[PDB]
């Protein structure tokens, strides 16, 4: 409908909120002179690897939306939800958030792994 | 709270290897054995209320097409017949009798001792060569001109250089945007943004100072350069209006094949029936009037727009890029087009004479001359100029005049001329927003 | 102590001045794709050692 | 046991029903002269990740059987439960309902899509 | 932190357990001269693929530990759980298991599908 | 509701690309460094309560074989010495004295100017060949045959051609077919299905008119066309019986090699021991009698019950297909079979003359001559014939009698003649199914 | 209850294909423009509380060194002009006046009859040779004395062999463990354990006797070898301190070029400017003399405490391993090292003289045998010697006295020398442990 | 209008009535492969144009 | 009966005796790459057939 970056321009309330990004932006994700066409279709396979494993090492694979339990630190980007959502889309969002990716993506790992560790305790008191 | 979200349409500049397609045979060098089949149909997207920055000067596409079109011009002609076996001395004459005074001197008729399926005996044979392929050995005895440099090929007989378009398309996770803009000069942002799977199909046309078989503008003529200052930077103008040119090669030739070898034999020009003519373009003299002001006016825009512009021919120097040069139904014209850049503006038909080679050099290198066989019969071709390449010699403060002349010599810039429409991006679809919600 | 460079947008072509005969151009721009020509010439830049 | 194809004839309700379909028909689906070799390697892995993705899209993966809360549109297919599972076979049936299979598809994207929407508004006002 | 095979020595209770696994064991997992690194990136691949169809198929993929309720044999081996956990390593601990491992793996394929069966019945008479 | 499985044994007809593999050395060329192991074990599985649907005559397997034998052979000669200094004028005369009449000039004694290692002298030497390689030239002078076509090129006396069979495997996603029927003629369903991850082994022995070291069939002859009234296709006959061929290359050779330049030499057939003789086969001739009728009574079975059919030998044409032609020891014989085709069967041993060559085009293609060098000593070859290719006359509507003659040519219909057992498919696990669930 | 893991660090052991890295042009033989960058931090992981078992013996890193350094060297001759035309008879004599005695009969001065890039006359030319590489014909008249074997190409001198140190590196899933241990003399378990992406960069130096410009042994001099028994085993000895040798070509060279053919040249030895001198390499005496007793108490805890042990030269044979060899600048050098195996140790400056070639047959190849343009000037190489390459005399049970030589011929050696430390692992996280737990 | 055309199973093979003097011999049966034989051959579809 | 087997580490190299004139040297040490050495040099396994 959209098409694959047709979500871009509708904020991101509406840009990926909508499942914009499951219907096209995701499904199309993965989607001797001919050596560059193997090249190609390796390395498309390797992002769209990459991609989910850190989902699933965050607990969010299968889904296109994962909330986790870690807060959000406004010490990265300090705005009110209704503008982050509703009036700034997602290019714009990564340009005020992009460094702090990598903090985030520890936090949410040692989140994880906590979780996953307090079931096996749960599991074992059974 | 942190929410993670997947598939965000978001993306990053990026270079990567594009895939080239064509026609949604062994024929054609080009890649036409080679290239997928074009997606059937557009995929075009418009976005609404995004923007996005341009620089046709920093582009990796155009390396794309650079490298893949001295590939396949390489690979062309990796399985054809050497004529390492051909260069003799030759003994050389003048071709006369039926030249009509403007190709004096321009048509060899040179004998040789050659040799045969069978390693011993020889044969006497003749053929005809133009004389820019042909030098004197001793200050007659002629040799081939490009024996002394480097491995002369023959092209094969089963193939010409037929510009079909390419197509450029992404792998999965990247894209391409275009601007639909028309102010848009190849830098900076444009307020308008398109995604395709592919590109529209770009025609490798190879030449020098006059831009053909291209795409034009659509309201007004627009020129593009690195640095409006930087007089050691090309200028390319695209025009928004064609203008055609009629060429000829005006001989009926007969090719005659010698045998050279097992399995090996030389495409030879046999010789002209009827008269001996030179070989010319027919330039629509009103259309280069008209193009030619507007080209000015939106020169003047730029800088000068109180000063006068002047066109000149071309410097001194080699002849690959002295002259229009162009391929024809396989032959290789080299036009001047002196009479085309012989004018000054100051506001307030055309025939090019032509030559023609048969060693070519493509891309300048060592052990790479092709030999262009002969084409039977007479050539026609009809194309249209859709832009020009130009430089703007320096050495002046004199801002009273500024002179133009015609340029060209790396190729890059005449895909760039195409190209520029385009940037590569890389879709990075992970990543996270706060939230009020929690696991 | 310097080295006898050519300026942005030259290179080295040594083809052209003796191809040619063309007095003061040690340097050919690159504009012109390794193709000699008379306004494509230049020395190089003007700085002693 | 049976094999890879083995349950084919076993109609679906056997055929598949008896974890068939995991044991050898999905654990066999991702089980300069050799340019080819490459080139079948590559593209198993991309059948076998495009039918992941579509599982995961779906809220499927992790899954041999996934029910989705999609009614069947009988429109396609008017038979009784007993006789579609019990006497017909898997090939027999994608010869009646091929002509569906993207209805099918578009309308399970979207009930995902809504599911995960849904959950996404509960844990706002939680 | 400890690095890809840091936690080799810790014995298995804190040598996987802390979540070294998925830190840098499982992160760093899938993470015409040059024919070799298509080969290398196409392998790398595959094994990567392998694991995870096979935590697909037992029913335990998305997770670092995944429990199931298979009883242990302590016929492959008998020892108490606290050596086995504190003092012993992974790597000594598959020298002394692996030649149960395919036994196990069918197991879990086993129980895996009746656990799913009996989900199915259970919706069926929902 | 709508549930969906994922891992239904379900699968659509398919066209991919399958692995070469071979026994579960840089010697022989059919890719035996090349090709992976088998499976050390079958893995085949019968499907009970389903049937298939097969044609031969749309299979793409036979297209990957063609191609991987015609890639094979050429990658064989790419690293073998080039024969282009030997085609030089013969000086010739007819080997004598020990030739027992049948072989008169049959074979050449010539001579030639060939080059050294030392680029400046040349060496007189002389060496023997079969006349069907050498041309006179003057109409003693002679030329190899082919030196006026395309170059040739030693097969490097390292490899021979010896048939290892191929086994081809599916790739993950895929599976081959098989029936194990005995009916099934090609075409059609058969109602015997089972699956495998690989055929088994076939031979690639290229042979004309008598199809060689192949599977039988069990029960019966199997005829089997694309069109039972079509004359211009060929005949597959598959016998449920063999025919053993005992053939002999009976001279007792030596070889010699002649240095001809830096690493390079050729290897010449030096002479005979003994006394010249020609080649031959010897056919089991009450097999042949009881295995024609056999397949006359097929024949009858499709047509002409009430007819009587006759056996006649090959039209006139290229030697390649009106003779017999097979490779034994990577020896290239030229069999007469007109004493197989000599009779009529109404219903109510066999010694065959042979010539050979040493220059072989095989597949018909320019710049591909492969020059076969002598093997030494006594050749020997016991094989059973497996099925025929035959070709029926056609102008004419008198039913009475029908003429069949043997053929072959295309290689295609000698692979398909094994290949018909199989079909592949691919495999679609993921689907849907109503049910009285919900999630 | 089975409770199921991923992630395990554990390992198996694996032979994979490693990567090759270099610097984290189109210049350089060994891969510089193939490998890619490596690493540009060390990723170096002690791992405590384990130990792990190496044998340096069964290792598979040196299959693929060797495979690598192989191919790399034959694709550098791919593109270059091959110098088949100058195998031609050589009208020569001695070279004379300025030779300083050592030299006298060394190198030949020789003329031609070469082509030009008309096929038709010749050019007479002459040039300077090493006697080691031109044989008399005739028992003057001389030919390249490998003629008479096979194919000899000229090296593009555009490159040369400088040994960049190659990383290698794991594929993912795949890690590499090292020992950080001093005793471990190549096999069985090692108390260090240490696990890295790369290995540290090795210099695919090309030696025979003496390993040259690698890495030191930390503590001792470390003996190894895969059985101290075993006479027909190599031994290698890794030195704990280096022993520098400056070795020289004393001669100012003057190199000219012929044109063979359209494209092509010879680089041939013009000649030498001031007088003619032998090369050699000289080498620290002290260094020598305290380095050997060095070696010597090592052998002597291996075997032979209470006797005593000698050093003698090599034995007759060919130069390729009878002498030491080396190459530099891409010079390739012959060395006599008996001034360095001349001695017994008992217990209780040296000059080498040295021999140059120009044709090579590296690796022992039938039609790649290289030539070695000159190079101008006069050459000074400065290395150190970081291990030797000893074999033991055998056929005495008289164990009063051991005799060492030097050795060396394949090069799988030298690289184990230096890849030892290294063993490759397979990562295998998935697994299963007994719990208290279940779903 | 029409062409010289071969019917099916036949295809254009000048070789074959030049090298063996056959008469109505101008397409060559496809199924001998591109090699000529008398029952090979044929003449090209019977229609005018 | 038995065959002219060269023993381990050693393997055959007619060149060497041929090239050396070398008694008593059929066989080649394997540790000297191929290359001829009077030190390298064996007779075959000696075993009688
Ligand atoms: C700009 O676009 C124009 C539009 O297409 C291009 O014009 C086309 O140019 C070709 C010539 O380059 C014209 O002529 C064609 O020639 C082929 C001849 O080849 C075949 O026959 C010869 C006979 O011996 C044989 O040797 C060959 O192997 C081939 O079998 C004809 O078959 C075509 O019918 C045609 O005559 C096109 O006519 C012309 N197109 C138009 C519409 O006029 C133009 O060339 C482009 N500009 C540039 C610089 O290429
Ligand atoms: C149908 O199947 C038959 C069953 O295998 C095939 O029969 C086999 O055919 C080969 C000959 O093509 C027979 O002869 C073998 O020849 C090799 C000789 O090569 C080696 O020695 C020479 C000596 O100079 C050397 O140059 C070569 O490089 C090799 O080193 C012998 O080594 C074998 O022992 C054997 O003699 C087989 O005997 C024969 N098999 C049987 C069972 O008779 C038959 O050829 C197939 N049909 C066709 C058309 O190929
Ligand atoms: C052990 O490690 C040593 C440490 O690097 C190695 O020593 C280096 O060896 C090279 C010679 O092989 C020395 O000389 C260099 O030579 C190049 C010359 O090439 C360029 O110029 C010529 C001129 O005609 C041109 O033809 C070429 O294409 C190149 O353009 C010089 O440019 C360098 O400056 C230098 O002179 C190094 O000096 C030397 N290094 C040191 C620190 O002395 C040693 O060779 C290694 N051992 C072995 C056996 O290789
Ligand atoms: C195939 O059969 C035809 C006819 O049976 C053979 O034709 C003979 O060819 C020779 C060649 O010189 C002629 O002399 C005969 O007169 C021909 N026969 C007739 C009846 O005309 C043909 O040679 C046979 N081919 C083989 C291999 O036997
Ligand atoms: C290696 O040692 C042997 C013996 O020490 C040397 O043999 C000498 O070879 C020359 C060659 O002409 C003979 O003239 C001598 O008589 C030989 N010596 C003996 C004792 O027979 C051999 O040359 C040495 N190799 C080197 C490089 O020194």
């Amino acid at each position: 409908f959209l098409g694959f970056l047709g979500a871009a321009g509708s904020t991101m309330g509406a840009a990926s909120m909508t499942l914009t990004v499951q219907a096209r932006n995701l499904l199309s994700g993965i989607v001797v002179w001919g050596i560059k066409q193997l090249q190609a279709r390796v390395l498309a396979v390797e992002r769209y690897l990459r991609d989910q494993q850190l989902l699933g090492i965050w607990g969010c694979s299968g889904k296109l939306i994962c909330c986790t339990n870690v807060p959000w630190n406004s010490s990265w980007s300090n705005r009110n939800l209704s503008e982050i959502w509703d009036n700034m889309t997602w290019l714009q969002w990564d340009k005020e958030i992009s460094n702090y990716t990598q903090i985030i993506y520890g936090l949410l790992e040692e989140s994880q792994n906590q979780q996953e560790k307090n079931e096996q305790d749960l599991l074992a008191l059974d | 709270w942190v929410t993670v979200y997947y598939g965000v349409p978001v993306w990053k500049d990026a270079e990567t290897t594009l895939f080239c397609a064509s026609d949604a045979e062994k024929h054609n060098v080009w890649a036409t054995h080679a290239c997928v089949p074009t997606d059937p149909n557009p995929q075009e997207i418009h976005l609404e209320n995004v923007t996005e920055e341009f620089n046709m000067w920093k582009n990796n596409m155009v390396e794309q097409m650079h490298t893949d079109i001295i590939s396949l011009w390489d690979q062309s002609l990796k399985p054809c017949v050497k004529l390492t076996p051909l260069c003799v001395t030759l003994q050389c004459t003048n071709v006369t009798n039926n030249i009509t005074d403007d190709m004096r001197g321009e048509l060899k008729n040179c004998s040789f001792n050659m040799t045969t399926e069978l390693r011993d005996k020889k044969q006497k044979v003749y053929s005809l060569f133009y004389r820019l392929d042909v030098v004197q050995i001793n200050e007659k005895e002629y040799r081939l001109i490009n024996c002394n440099t480097s491995a002369i090929t023959q092209a094969c007989p089963k193939v010409s250089f037929e510009p079909i378009p390419i197509h450029y398309c992404a792998p999965a996770g990247f894209a391409i945007l275009k601007c639909k803009d028309k102010k848009f000069n190849g830098t900076g942002p444009c307020p308008s943004v398109s995604t395709v799977q592919c590109t529209h199909g770009i025609k490798p046309v190879v030449s020098t100072q006059l831009l053909l078989n291209g795409s034009l503008a659509e309201e007004e003529v627009m020129i593009r350069s690195e640095n409006i200052t930087n007089n050691a930077k090309n200028i390319l103008v695209q025009f928004n209006t064609p203008v055609q040119i009629n060429c000829t090669r005006p001989n009926n030739n007969t090719r005659k094949s010698i045998r050279i070898g097992p399995g090996q034999a030389f495409y030879a020009t046999g010789d002209i029936i009827g008269d001996i003519r030179q070989a010319h373009c027919n330039v629509s003299k009103a259309t280069w009037n008209e193009t030619l002001g507007k080209v000015v006016k939106q020169l003047r825009k730029h800088f000068g727009n109180n000063t006068i512009i002047r066109f000149a021919n071309s410097s001194g120097g080699d002849l690959e890029v002295t002259t229009h040069s162009f391929n024809c139904g396989g032959e290789f014209f080299y036009c001047n087009t002196s009479g085309l850049f012989n004018s000054t503006w100051i506001s307030n038909s055309i025939t090019l004479p032509c030559r023609i080679k048969q060693i070519i050099n493509m891309w300048q290198r060592i052990g790479q001359a092709m030999y262009a066989p002969p084409i039977q019969g007479v050539i026609r071709c009809v194309s249209n100029i859709t832009g020009l390449i130009l430089t703007r010699d320096g050495g002046s403060t004199n801002s009273t005049t500024e002179t133009f002349r015609p340029g060209g010599g790396d190729m890059r810039d005449n895909w760039r001329s195409e190209l520029y429409k385009y940037k590569v991006v890389k879709i990075e679809p992970l990543g996270v927003a706060p939230t009020r919600c929690k696991r | 102590t310097n080295k006898k460079e050519c300026p942005e947008d030259y290179t080295y072509n040594p083809r052209c001045p003796q191809q040619y005969g063309w007095s003061d151009c040690d340097c050919m721009g690159d504009r012109f794709g390794g193709y000699c020509r008379q306004d494509g010439c230049s020395n190089y830049i003007h700085r002693s050692t």
